[PDB]
């Protein structure tokens, strides 16, 4: 509200800056000390600081993680807000804001004192408006007022005509009809920056670790935590992180990157279930995904029936998930040698064989491949079914009342689909 | 945008070093819009002398390999670099990070013109077989299955079948074909749901929390996990305009003066992978190019998936 | 004026596949479709200080004490079996055409200018000498690098594959055939009128090249090394990785490329090394030092200017030399 | 550097130290009284915080099996 | 002025293999193609309190409650059968040759006067002594490390594979050739110009080593020994884990090649102790110290700069060590 005050506070700051660097620098010859002094107490410092602003810029979209010898146009831009739904960007990003800083990093000091908060809030906006508290604390003629008001303002805009450098990306995308654009993008250090924060405070927060102590004496808590797995780590300096940006100076290098993996993505082996009874419940069982979903079927199998309708509903897709996985189960020993169960054996399942080895029908054309074909193996599902009923829950409340009557339903419907599917193997 | 007259299989491609790197804020399959791109610079090279047009792609992924690795002590993951070539004086280059991993898929290919009827189907997909085969998919070289056991033969099957009957006959024999894999699809409608959902719970948050907890592992405290529908990752869904369209001669350093260049922003979104038997149809899997160029918004997307 | 392109762009001709590396016995080579993979293991090494001193750490006793401290590492091996003498090395190349077409290019009157300039080379020699030079880094073993080296015999099959099946065939001693010094032979001007006939068609020319090499019963082979930043973490990692693909043992793509384009002997610098990979400022990586630099009118980048710009045609070595450079791609241009 | 006491347990380094890649580094061993729990070989440059959390889940899964195996019996 | 290069890097010479050690019987041995490997099982040892106290817990309570609670832990222990005397101990040799010329060297000037100095060399003493010390320590089954010390009788045979044939094969009494001194011996002899002629670059050497000694029926035998970082209780207290490529127990070739390497008799320490491994410094892990002190002049590092930048050639034993060094390789050369 007062240019006074204004004046007392960056006289301030400027003060501890002046005893930092005597203090850092320690100079007790060479005339340093009085240089410093004179050179960083009055405007001559406003006129430093506005030589300065002119090789730095505040940006929001950085082109330099983009192979560092590209010199392009860095921008300072908020992408509208799309009406399309489901998506995320930079339009989420509001007053949760942070703006990075490009060019020299000794410079950067006069970013500090421009993003100063003295009497409630940045001085951006006080030098964008023609506020009178503001345009007279740091000048007392109005010309010199004018002139670094627009030196600090453009430190927001684009300098120089839009350019992006050959190092830096651009990717046609055709246009509905009959066209393309180049479409050079920019990364965006602040939503990194913001993803950052995020996860910073989900892995090392002190409410978060809390949680996790409250999990590993498995206890009580208010709330939980997350846990964020196969995070990758993209580091942008080598060893000069802040010849990139301020804020990839916060944080040296570490794009912490998130895991957009298939499924498949941890193929471990393919196994031939030869001296054993039954493949379900002794080679297929203990895959880690079918654990997980029976598992989670267990946990479902003894639940409320408040909220019965959704919760049909999910163990309708758990079901279909375990079918699923079973089917690509069976796509993948489909890989193997072709007569792998013609193998010496005791106990080889030669009910399962039938559709577990396909490709025995090749080698023999008259032993085994005319038997596949008329019999149609699909007891192969009442064995996976009466596998699952070992596998759930043996709860006799369920089995008394219309829950198991609905679960055998869902369940029978999920075979009869499996079953359908294992029918037509022939073609 | 348009229902195809028929799908297109492409035989399983392996895809040796593609990039790993699919946006600023997420790793390891590589982008929908690499595979619509390759798709679009199929029909750019081969569709048009066909007498065709290849519109929509699907994603199966086969076989999935990144070149990473775990340091000791740490529970994140590091990309395995190359070793370029030394400067001009003799020294090492700054070093930037790239990520490169060996894919396994077999794509869909939306197909529908007068080449359907004026080639066999064989012989046109043949021809696009052998295009493909000298191109790139997501930054890599694509391996042409040389003395194996025995190649893939690429099909084509038209969807307009003799009855309803026929038509699911084949759709299910081209979903064994394509069988030890997951289907990629767009989820933006589930994004949604779940950021209303998750306004609900809490107000002022945005689709960016929602995203982020579609995909972490969530424990909640009795100590349960909150379990997911899918597998659920986080992919790009586009890219968002950044600047107003310039004309094709303002901008410097571009990469032709006959296009126009606008600096855009990447926009991400939710994607599922699911195992192909969860479709009704398997050209319900096929993604397509959404630019609107009037507002940016320039997506790409799998629509009519549910 | 015909200014140079501001963004200039080529794509990667002539890129071959993982080197799978595989093992068995000599003399079974040709049943060699079942060989065992060679697997990459972990053993623990314990060593002892061998570097040099920085005159502070040669007095004895912090010797002594620093001696007295283990140096223990954890270090990925690749061995033959203790059966098998013989290692097998299979990748698959193509041979790209439209070799001299950039992928990415600003001007359109440098576009035609350059086409025309290539369009010239072309219709004056062609890829006679290129593809004679890359048919003998593909018939001499350049591409296993040490597993080269004390190998008792060197054989290498190489394999034209047009649909499914081989259409021809070659094979080749590779120990015979030098690592320095480019002659002529028969087969070697097939393979070089193949590698030719790829590199100015219009789609590719699919080529799969094994090697065996006879190592040793049980000896240890050397695939690429992967490179992986330490980053500054506290913990201690294992020293040394290899390269594998699906539990086998593998050769980087990029060292078979770098292996493939040592055909560069017309370096200003005297052919001591003899063939050098081509790369813009004749850069060697094992040398520490570039040759071709740009005070010298020898560099890729002056030597393409002077050709396409100014008509300075150079000599036919360093047109040679240029359109190797444009088989090997890159990103080029000035801001 | 020094042993780190908690509760019952106590980290007590190695003597001397060793060398794992290229930098230095100590085994530190676990006891609950005079039974050894578990031993870890870490760097020299950890702080006690770090050698702390290193045995945390053991420490942790420990007191899980405690108050699992000594729980009072339930009467109904 | 020639100064040394920053980027010195040696490969190894004489490469040998993991030895896969077998088991079987005394006067079978000629017929040992078919014995079983000797595989590393796991027993259960209960330790007592045996080690110096710290003077703060040597009062008699608190030893008494150390020793009433034991530690159990398990360890890898290798034996052999109950009805099998002896131990086979098998692996390849490979001397590779071109011992003067480095990997990669950044200085050209520094690299053709190394290569000068090595030429200078071989001319003046070829690899005559070296190979005959690297012959003694093949002869004698120093790579039996703690196999040989209490053996009745042990036995090395060496054959030279040539095409895949034994082409000469030479049968050594393992306990007769000591550790101790490099004597004459006829078959030793041929068996040294053998190796140097592999060592000289004029022909492949690639040698098969098969050692046979009687330790006893059942008797533990010692392969190479792994690191375990943490031990823990989901491991069964796992305190010792021995060496296995696949279910067979073996020693490290690294293992191999330092008791290979044990030539060097020409520190400036007396030879009471005898040959030690040729290492830039000298250093003995066992022993704790160094001989060839940094200090005194006679370590690798400033006999190298000395005889290559200076031309002060050092002596003769000295001028082995430094080619017995560059034979063995190394990461050589400052920052």
């Amino acid at each position: 509200p007062t240019w006074q005050e204004l004046r007392q506070f960056i006289e301030s700051f400027i003060q501890e800056r002046l005893q930092g660097k005597l203090d850092k620098l320690q100079p007790d010859e060479d005339d340093k000390r009085q240089t410093l002094l004179a050179t960083h107490r009055r405007e001559a410092w406003l006129a430093d600081a506005a030589r300065r602003v002119g090789q730095l810029q505040l940006v929001t979209h950085t082109l330099k993680p983009i192979h560092p010898d590209a010199r392009g146009s860095n921008l300072h831009s908020l992408p509208q807000a799309p009406g399309q739904p489901g998506l995320a960007g930079s339009h989420e990003l509001g007053d949760r804001l942070v703006s990075d800083v490009v060019g020299n990093a000794a410079a950067l000091d006069v970013f500090k004192f421009l993003s100063l908060q003295y009497q409630g809030k940045n001085l951006l906006n006080w030098l964008t408006e023609d506020s009178a508290e503001a345009l007279q604390a740091l000048s007392d003629n109005a010309e010199q007022a004018r002139e670094w008001r627009q030196a600090f303002i453009g430190i927001t805009t684009v300098k120089g005509a839009p350019a992006s450098h050959s190092l830096a990306k651009q990717l046609y995308f055709p246009l509905p009809g009959s066209g393309y654009h180049l479409l050079a993008p920019l990364f965006p250090t602040s939503l990194v920056h913001h993803v950052h924060a995020l996860l910073r405070e989900a892995r090392f927060g002190d409410a978060a670790k809390a949680a996790r102590e409250a999990r590993s004496r498995q206890e009580s808590w208010p709330h939980g935590f997350s846990e964020y797995p196969n995070l990758a780590i993209q580091k942008f300096g080598g060893t000069k992180p802040q010849n990139i940006s301020q804020l990839n100076n916060e944080r040296r290098g570490e794009n912490w990157l998130l895991p957009s993996l298939p499924p498949n993505w941890q193929r471990q082996n393919v196994n031939a279930p030869m001296r054993h009874s039954s493949v379900f419940e002794h080679d297929f069982g203990r895959t880690p995904e079918v654990s997980r979903l029976t598992r989670t079927l267990q946990r479902f199998l003894a639940k409320t029936v408040h909220n019965n309708l959704a919760i049909r509903q999910r163990r309708a897709q758990l079901v279909a998930q375990i079918c699923d996985e079973a089917l690509q189960y069976a796509a993948r020993l489909r890989e193997l040698e072709p007569g792998w169960s013609a193998t010496p054996g005791c106990q080889l399942h030669d009910a399962e064989q039938l559709w577990l080895d396909p490709l025995r029908a090749q080698t023999d054309e008259t032993f085994l491949q005319r038997r596949l074909r008329g019999d149609w193996p699909a007891e192969v599902g009442n064995r996976f079914a009466n596998w699952l009923n070992r596998a759930v829950s043996s709860d006799s409340q369920i089995l008394g009342s219309p829950e198991a009557a609905q679960w055998s339903q869902e369940l029978s419907k999920e075979l009869t689909m499996f079953k359908e599917i294992l029918e037509d193997e022939r073609d | 945008v348009t229902d195809p007259e028929a799908l297109l299989l492409l035989p399983r491609l392996s895809i040796q070093n593609a990039n790993a790197i699919s946006s600023p804020l997420t790793w390891g399959f590589p982008s929908p819009g690499a595979f619509t791109g390759f798709v679009h610079a199929l029909q750019r090279r081969v569709g048009i002398s066909l007498d065709i047009e290849l519109d929509g792609v699907g994603i199966v992924c086969h076989r999935f390999e990144a070149q990473i690795s775990q340091p000791a002590g740490k529970r994140t993951k590091v990309f395995n670099l190359t070793r370029n070539p030394l400067n001009r004086d003799g020294s090492t280059a700054a070093i930037v990070e790239e990520g490169r991993a060996h894919l396994e898929v077999s794509l869909l290919l939306g197909v529908h013109g007068d080449g359907l009827d004026d080639h066999p189907a064989q012989e046109i997909a043949r021809q696009v077989q052998e295009q493909a085969g000298a191109m790139r998919l997501a930054g890599g070289s694509i391996l042409p299955w040389c003395n194996e056991r025995f190649p893939a033969p690429n099909a084509e099957l038209l969807m307009l079948g003799g009855s309803d009957e026929q038509r699911r006959k084949n759709q299910r024999r081209l979903t064994r074909r394509l069988l030890p894999g997951f289907a990629l699809v767009s989820r933006e409608a589930l994004l949604q749901q779940h950021l209303e959902t998750l306004r609900t719970t809490l107000p002022e948050a945005t689709t960016l929390d929602a995203l982020l907890d579609l995909c972490r592992i969530n424990f909640e405290p009795p100590w349960q996990v909150r379990d997911k529908p899918g597998w659920l990752v986080p992919i790009p869904a586009g890219y968002n305009a950044l600047s107003p369209l310039y004309l094709p001669g303002e901008v410097r350093n571009a990469r032709d003066r006959e296009t126009p260049l606008r600096f855009v922003e990447n926009l991400f979104g939710l994607g599922e992978w699911l195992s192909p038997h969860r479709v009704a149809a398997l050209s319900d899997l096929l993604w397509y190019h959404h630019a609107e160029p009037d507002k940016g918004l320039y997506r790409w997307s799998t629509p009519r998936f549910v | 004026i015909l200014s140079t392109a501001s963004v200039l762009a080529f794509e990667r001709k002539l890129d071959p596949s993982d080197a799978l590396m595989s093992a068995g016995a000599w003399a079974q080579r040709d049943a060699s479709q079942e060989w065992p993979a060679v697997t990459v293991r972990e053993k623990s090494v314990r060593g002892t200080i061998s570097n040099r001193l920085k005159t502070k750490d040669r007095d004895p006793a912090k010797l002594d004490a620093s001696i007295q401290s283990p140096n223990l590492q954890t270090v990925d091996v690749a061995n033959l079996p203790s059966d098998a003498d013989t290692l097998k090395v299979r990748f698959t190349l193509r041979v790209l055409g439209g070799a001299g077409t950039p992928s990415a290019c600003n001007d359109a009157a440098y576009r035609d200018k350059l086409l025309q300039t290539v369009a010239t080379y072309v219709n004056d020699q062609g890829f006679a000498e290129l593809a004679r030079r890359y048919a003998h880094n593909l018939a001499n073993a350049r591409f296993l690098w040490r597993n080269r080296v004390g190998a008792e015999a060197v054989e290498v099959r190489i394999n034209h594959i047009r649909q499914g099946e081989v259409a021809r065939a070659w094979r080749f001693d590779a120990l015979a055939i030098g690592l320095r010094d480019f002659k002529a032979d028969a087969e070697l001007d097939a393979l070089a009128e193949l590698i030719a006939s790829g590199l100015s068609g219009s789609g590719h020319v699919l080529l799969e090249v094994v090697a065996f090499a006879r190592i040793g019963d049980g000896q240890e082979v050397f695939p690429s090394q992967e490179l992986i930043l330490d980053k500054g973490d506290k913990k201690g990692q294992k020293s040394k990785t290899l390269y594998s693909v699906r539990d086998a043992a593998a050769i980087h793509s990029q060292k078979i490329g770098n292996a493939l384009r040592t055909i560069d002997t017309w370096y200003p610098d005297e052919d001591g090394l003899g063939p050098i990979a081509v790369e813009p400022y004749g850069s060697v990586t094992s040398q520490g030092k570039a040759y071709r630099q740009p005070k010298q009118k020898l560099d890729f980048y002056t030597l393409l200017d002077n050709w396409v710009l100014r008509d300075e045609a150079p000599a036919v070595e360093q047109q040679h030399y240029v359109i190797a450079n444009l088989i090997r791609g890159g990103v080029f241009g000035e801001a | 550097m020094n042993a780190i006491h908690i509760g019952p347990f106590s980290i007590t380094p190695a003597a001397r130290g060793l060398h794992y890649g290229g930098l230095p580094h100590h085994q530190w061993t676990l006891y609950y009284g005079p039974r050894e729990m578990a031993i870890k070989t870490l760097p020299d440059s950890y702080t006690s915080s770090e050698v702390r959390d290193e045995f945390s889940d053991i420490i942790a899964e420990f007191v899980i099996d405690a108050r699992h195996r000594y729980a009072p019996d339930v009467l109904e």
